[PDB]
């Protein structure tokens, strides 16, 4: 078919659904490098 | 070993890597127009009066930030600087208010002696002119902030040397402002030294106010005694009374700073 | 070849432009997404780079920079730091709105592109900075990099690769000078987005102070495509130096306002009329056409006629391809009126970090409103040619230039209305 | 900022009493020297002209600035200090 | 205004806090990171707090500055630099109606115009029920739909002014439009017809290069 938006999903987007995505996500990424001081003012 | 030759105006001179336009053309005795530029501080490239032409290359460069590369001429009388450094002067004259006769920068204003000697000495602006509200930020420097030229020097002094974040720009364009964004004092050790690098009557002495122009002060070079740094400071006076205290560049004790107590 | 355009479907890219099939991985896969992606990263980064060469890609940004090279800053060894993808998809250029279509109706490709771009330059991970204001595109683009990491495409040994990869995704909060490269970096830090002088150069000093390169979201969601079809493939549409396929926005006063996909140096005037239906009011009606974005210099009918739609052919035009972004101004337009509006636009996008864009955009901005209104002298339209050239090249970024050529523009080719709208104002005051 | 009023060597003397004016209130004075300001092209010249003048001198050695080591992308650094907070 | 005053509605000792899930997504957002940057931080979740919160008093400001251990200043320069976030409170409902000159040339001037009759107010004004605010803004990347608003979250595209009527009819009565063009086409498709894309697309593999 190409008659019909089959992007629909995004009518029901929320609030939160960027970043409930995000924290979902958390859980797949790679740990973080540092830069070995807690911040620049350290 | 390391030195590479650059050339100002024709004349080499040999310089250590990183070394930037600025700093190649002060060896030879040039200095640069500035605004924003200041050695105890981070670069910050922003007031554009430091453009450059550099032979063979179509863009100007910002001397103070650009590092000098091997083989380079730096022009720093050529048509192209000359034009650069007119229609930035013009651009900052542009919403600058005209108070130089109540303002008490002047007579030693950088503003109006870099307008002198590389600005154009008239104007084309036909527009109305911003104006801005004043902030209170302590009972020792004083804020006409219509005269601020948006150098940002008092805010890197203020994170960098006084290790104080208070000082920011808020908002956004020609309506961006210097300031502390909610009412607060910038009470520091140091905090009198946004005064003498402000370049503008933007931060002035609250009291040395109206109480003396530059060009009749007497000027003795002496020491502060108010701790036992030994700073080195000038005292200014005026037909026999002292009216203010400015800091005396020695490098190996007050770099160029003073203590709220001393000045 | 010496004609471009009637691109043919298969020779698309972006086959779901339009939102009319599957966006999600299923419906991706269907359409060639993630295709032999584990083969093209074993490749190494330096095949990588080099189909993007021959390719004769070009960044679809803005600027235009040969992207094989761009990206070979990277191939360089380690010295410690990460090394980072950005993608540019603050799509913030008035005209434009390419980008937001890949990012909601084809996200894995952007997600693929970040791959294997990311690979090419040795990069860790993506951070892809997409407008604060594309919300819903967001949510989506989320959605497909979940699908990405639960079936392994991305992630701790992507594709089964060996090679690890993270993408994230960062929104904006309101600034078209975000868009810009080193901005946009500033902006993720966590500042404002302010660009920074450059030297150094982001691929030596960018994101977090680490080896960075910003690529467009046109620019890396066809690079998967280049790399399974070949460089010479995409080589092989457009005149030589403008390569590839393009997406092209035609808005304004055509009958048929639309996005799509067409070769490199079409003609101007067989894309308005081929797939946006033609000019409002026929093609006589035309008055004037912006051909890539709010900041390329207007040109008028007469040069419209012939004109082809790449980088070399406007720059010979005294304009630019830009982002492709399309302008279409009919003869009932105002057109000092819509220079104006541009001009408005900048003074309220400028980031007020440098003195000649922060104070001239705004004088500008001053004279194009009493421009409008013939409340000014002739002798002004000089004033006003020499401010702008005062702001061209002596800012820090290229938003003073972009406030700069419109102005340029219009005082170019249509001087006449400018003097005539004072004449009537003198006339009538 | 300018730095084209600290090129050449001076000379002044001692300051010497100043007093107000009984009328006016204006600065009297009965130093002759309190104005007197020389200007010389090198230590050795004004070192030279107080001598045959049999003026006892002080010489202050020249206050050179040291060259700084600038760099504009310090400013981003990825884990010193020097990073800044703002522009 | 970019300075502040203090309020009775708006000081440091205004009430915000994260709740406790907002703090889960928090943590989330710094971990993107790299350690020693959670400076980077401040945009997401400064955003955040607008989202609990409709907009950011100063003590959400504060708040801010002190999770990601930030100096204020350095929060207050964002929240003042970037255009979406409110330091005013605004109506439920912000319209913000694109103005730049591909909206002006589609007629977003009448948009403008039939939203102030309905709403009677001005733009930059908020509805005394305080449902509404209305205001101007740049291109919001949707040129090719001109004319067009976003409201909060949600694109309203191929506007006329009986369109954005409805629209307000239907948000008055807590009904949630759904968004998109609203004159018969779905996203960016040219109207009466496509002019491309109209085969399927070639499935996996097609046209790959040998060797790969
Ligand atoms: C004011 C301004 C806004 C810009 N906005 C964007 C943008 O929205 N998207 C984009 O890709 N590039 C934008 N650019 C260009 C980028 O700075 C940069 O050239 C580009 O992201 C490089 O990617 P590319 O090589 O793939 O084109 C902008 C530049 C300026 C000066
Ligand atoms: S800062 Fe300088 S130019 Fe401005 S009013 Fe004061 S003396 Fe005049
Ligand atoms: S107040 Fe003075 S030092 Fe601070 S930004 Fe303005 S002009 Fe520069
Ligand atoms: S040209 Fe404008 S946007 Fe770019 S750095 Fe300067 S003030 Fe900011
Ligand atoms: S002194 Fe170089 S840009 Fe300001
Ligand atoms: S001009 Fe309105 S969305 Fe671009
Ligand atoms: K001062």
């Amino acid at each position: 078919d190409n008659t019909t938006y089959k992007n629909l999903q995004h009518h029901d987007y929320s609030t939160y659904t960027f970043l409930d995505l995000n924290l979902d996500l958390s859980k797949f990424r790679m740990p973080q490098p540092s830069s070995g001081r807690e911040s620049p003012r350290h | 070993s390391n030195l590479i030759e650059v050339f100002v105006d024709g004349q080499s001179v040999m310089v250590e890597p990183g070394t930037t336009v600025l700093q190649a053309c002060e060896k030879v005795g040039m200095q640069i127009p500035r605004f924003c530029y200041h050695e105890r501080l981070s670069v910050a490239g922003n007031c554009r009066m430091c453009l450059v032409e550099i032979e063979k290359a179509p863009k100007v460069v910002a001397a103070c930030a650009m590092p000098v590369m091997k083989g380079w001429n730096i022009l720093t009388n050529s048509e192209k600087t000359k034009k650069a450094r007119e229609g930035v002067m013009e651009f900052l004259l542009a919403n600058h208010p005209l108070d130089c006769p109540i303002c008490d920068q002047g007579g030693e204003c950088d503003l109006q002696d870099q307008s002198m000697m590389f600005g154009s000495d008239r104007s084309r602006f036909l527009e109305g002119k911003r104006a801005v509200e004043d902030k209170n930020i302590g009972p020792l420097v004083k804020t006409i902030m219509t005269r601020c030229i948006q150098c940002t020097r008092c805010i890197r002094f203020a994170s960098e040397i006084a290790g104080v974040d208070d000082l920011g720009t808020t908002g956004r364009g020609n309506d961006m402002q210097v300031g502390t964004y909610i009412e607060k004092m910038f009470m520091s050790e140091l905090s009198g030294n946004i005064i003498d690098i402000c370049p503008v009557g933007a931060l002035t002495s609250k009291p040395y106010a109206f109480t003396a122009r530059p060009w009749e002060t007497r000027k003795t070079e002496s020491i502060d005694v108010m701790d036992a740094v030994g700073s080195n400071i000038v005292v200014s006076t005026r037909t026999g009374e002292v009216m203010r205290i400015l800091p005396r560049m020695h490098e190996d004790i007050n770099e160029e700073w003073i203590s709220d107590k001393t000045r | 070849k010496t004609s471009f355009g009637s691109l043919k479907d298969e020779d698309r890219i972006f086959t779901n432009l339009y939102g009319r099939h599957d966006w999600r991985l299923k419906g991706a896969q269907s359409r060639g997404d993630w295709y032999k992606t584990k083969e093209i990263l074993l490749k190494g980064p330096d095949w990588i780079l080099g189909e993007v060469k021959t390719s004769g890609l070009r960044g679809r940004g803005g600027a235009g920079f040969p992207t094989g090279l761009k990206w070979s800053f990277m191939n360089k060894p380690s010295d410690g730091r990460p090394k980072y993808l950005v993608v540019n998809a603050d799509e913030g250029e008035p005209g434009t709105c390419k980008d937001r279509e890949i990012i909601r109706h084809d996200p894995h490709k952007l997600v693929e592109g970040c791959l294997v771009g990311g690979r090419a330059m040795g990069a860790r991970a993506a951070y892809i900075y997409i407008r604060g204001e594309f919300y819903n595109e967001a949510s989506n683009l989320q959605v497909a990099i979940r699908e990405a990491y639960e079936a392994g495409l991305i992630g701790k040994n992507a594709c089964g690769s060996g090679y690890d990869f993270d993408v994230f995704v960062v929104r904006g909060a309101g600034a078209y000078i975000c868009g810009e490269e080193t901005a946009l970096i500033e902006s993720i830090e966590g500042k404002q987005g302010k660009p920074r002088l450059k030297p150094p150069f982001p691929a030596d000093v960018g994101v977090f102070g680490c080896p960075t390169t910003v690529a467009n979201v046109e620019t890396v969601a066809v690079s998967p495509t280049i790399c399974r079809r070949g460089g010479a493939w995409f080589a092989s549409f457009g005149r030589e130096r403008n390569s590839g396929t393009k997406l092209f926005n035609i808005s304004g006063h055509v009958n048929n306002p639309c996005t799509v996909e067409e070769e490199m140096s079409v003609p101007l005037k067989e894309l308005i009329e081929k797939h946006a239906g033609g000019v409002t009011g026929g093609w006589d009606n035309l008055l004037a056409v912006i051909p890539g974005g709010s900041s390329t210099p207007l040109i008028p009918k007469s040069v419209c006629e012939t004109v082809l739609m790449d980088f070399d052919a406007l720059i010979q035009a005294q304009t630019g391809l830009g982002t492709a972004a399309v302008i279409v101004m009919d003869r009932s337009t105002d057109i000092v009126k819509a220079i104006a509006r541009l001009i408005e636009f900048y003074k309220h996008e400028s980031c007020g970090q440098c003195t000649p864009c922060r104070e001239g955009v705004d004088w500008m901005n001053k004279v194009m409103a009493r421009f409008v209104r013939g409340d000014a002298r002739p002798a002004e339209i000089d004033s006003l040619w020499e401010i702008s050239k005062q702001i061209e090249g002596h800012t820090i970024c290229a938003l003073g230039d972009g406030a700069a050529w419109p102005v340029q523009g219009l005082i170019r080719h249509f001087r006449p209305e400018l003097e005539e709208r004072m004449q009537q104002f003198a006339q009538q005051h | 900022s300018g730095v084209n009023n600290t090129k050449k060597w001076k000379m002044e003397f001692d300051t010497r009493e100043r007093w107000e004016n009984p009328l006016m209130g204006w600065a009297s004075t009965a130093d002759p020297l309190s104005n007197l300001v020389l200007t010389f092209s090198t230590k050795e010249d004004a070192v030279a002209f107080a001598e045959k003048n049999g003026w006892s001198y002080d010489v202050e050695e020249r206050k050179v600035p040291k060259p700084k080591s600038k760099s504009y992308g310090a400013n981003f650094s990825w884990n010193k200090r020097t990073r800044v907070s703002t522009k | 205004l970019f300075v502040h005053r203090d309020t009775p509605e708006n000081n440091p000792e205004t009430p915000f806090d994260f709740t406790p899930e907002n703090y889960k997504r928090i943590e989330a957002i710094v971990k993107n990171y790299p350690e020693g940057h959670k400076a980077a931080a401040v945009l997401p979740v400064l955003d955040l707090a607008q989202r609990q919160n409709g907009w950011l008093p100063i003590s959400a400001m504060n708040k801010v500055a002190e999770i990601l251990q930030v100096p204020p200043m350095r929060v207050y320069e964002v929240a003042t630099f970037y255009t979406m976030y409110n330091r005013k409170p605004v109506g439920k409902y912000h319209i913000q109606v694109c103005t730049t000159t591909p909206c002006m040339l589609r007629n977003s001037d009448s948009i403008l115009e039939a939203i102030q009759k309905k709403l009677g107010i001005k733009v930059g004004e908020t509805t005394p029920d305080k449902l509404f605010t209305l205001i101007e803004v740049e291109c919001l990347g949707a040129c090719v739909n001109a004319p067009m608003v976003q409201i909060n979250d949600n694109y309203y595209e191929d506007l006329t002014p009986k369109d954005i009527e409805e629209i307000i009819d239907e948000l008055k009565a807590g009904k949630i439009p759904k968004p998109g063009p609203r004159s018969g086409r779905f996203s960016c498709e040219p109207a009466g017809g496509l002019t491309s894309l109209t085969e399927p697309p070639k499935g996996p593999g097609f046209g790959v290069q040998a060797g790969l």
